[PDB]
């Protein structure tokens, strides 16, 4: 449904405000859920915006 | 002062903290509030992780500000 | 809750369960449905193998969680 994944991501939007939002809710949908993505994304999981 | 601290959940915990007041002592007491282990506690602030060997006055907190809880596990 | 079993041909399943309702019980809701028995419905999520006996909350899965759905042929 995309109703809880996207409500999810908006809350580690507001945790990370220097993640893009349209990769927040791609990996949503790898791990399904905040304690991982989060936690992933200091790890290296999600791209960091890079000047590219 | 008066610090916001919020969680994945949409929890705000309001929590007593001062300049000399150390980053490792500030998880330990939302470890007596919600009661989530200081492994699973990382401090993110305005995207970047605080030290455990530093203080407010090091990353220049001031009054009201707030601070990102992010929770996490390493089980699977 | 409502979660997301998708099978290996790439069909999803929405099934309606709860923390405190089991694996076994989730394989018997989608036997009932696709007609697959539950001693070839391998269910993994995210490489956690789901036991018969253990509860949902035992894993930790929330809604609208993916788990994937691997049929075993061939075997005792």
């Amino acid at each position: 449904s995309n109703s809880q994944l996207n409500a999810m991501a908006h809350q580690i939007q507001e945790m990370f405000p220097q993640v893009p939002y349209h990769l927040v809710l791609q990996d949503l949908q790898l791990t399904r859920s905040v304690e991982i993505t989060t936690d992933n994304i200091l790890e290296g999981r999600i791209q960091v915006p890079f000047p590219t | 002062m008066q610090i916001f601290v919020k969680t994945l959940t949409g929890k705000t915990i309001t929590l007593e903290v001062e300049p000399s007041d150390t980053i490792e002592n500030v998880k330990a007491k939302i470890q007596d509030k919600e009661g989530i282990p200081p492994d699973q506690q990382r401090l993110i602030f305005a995207g970047k992780q605080l030290e455990d060997g530093r203080t407010l006055s090091d990353y220049n907190i001031q009054k009201e500000s707030t601070l990102h809880l992010v929770l996490r596990l390493r089980g699977g």
